């Protein structure tokens, strides 16, 4: 074997071709953005998530 | 769970154009017609 597949056909997993080590691939990353406020007559500041 | 699975497995069809993945799009043919078989994949995906 040279390299391995998730539950789709993506590539999770690889053997190094330079000494065999066994690799995972995480994703990179990514996600959503949502802002928390109080108002905009009371503050003008925010938290995120 | 099976609604998220046809979600996924539709990754894999090339809904008619040239091949599921794009970066053998990508690499191998002209960049004017590359834009043509992915645009093929970007709305037959999108409409998934
Ligand atoms: C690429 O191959 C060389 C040899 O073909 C590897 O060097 C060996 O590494 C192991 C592990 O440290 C040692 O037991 C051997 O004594 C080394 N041999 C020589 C001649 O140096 C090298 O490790 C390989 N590359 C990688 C990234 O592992």
């Amino acid at each position: 074997q040279q390299f391995g597949r998730d539950v789709s056909d993506f590539t999770d997993s690889v053997r190094d071709p330079k000494t065999s080590e066994i690799l995972d691939i995480s994703p990179c990353a990514f996600g959503g953005v949502s802002v928390i406020t109080p108002g905009t007559n009371a503050s003008s500041e925010v938290a995120v998530l | 769970a099976q609604a998220l699975n046809t979600l996924v497995k539709q990754l894999s069809s090339n809904f008619g154009a040239i091949s599921s993945v794009l970066n053998d799009i990508l690499s191998r043919l002209d960049p004017p017609e590359a834009e043509v078989q992915i645009d093929r994949l970007i709305t037959g995906r999108l409409q998934s």
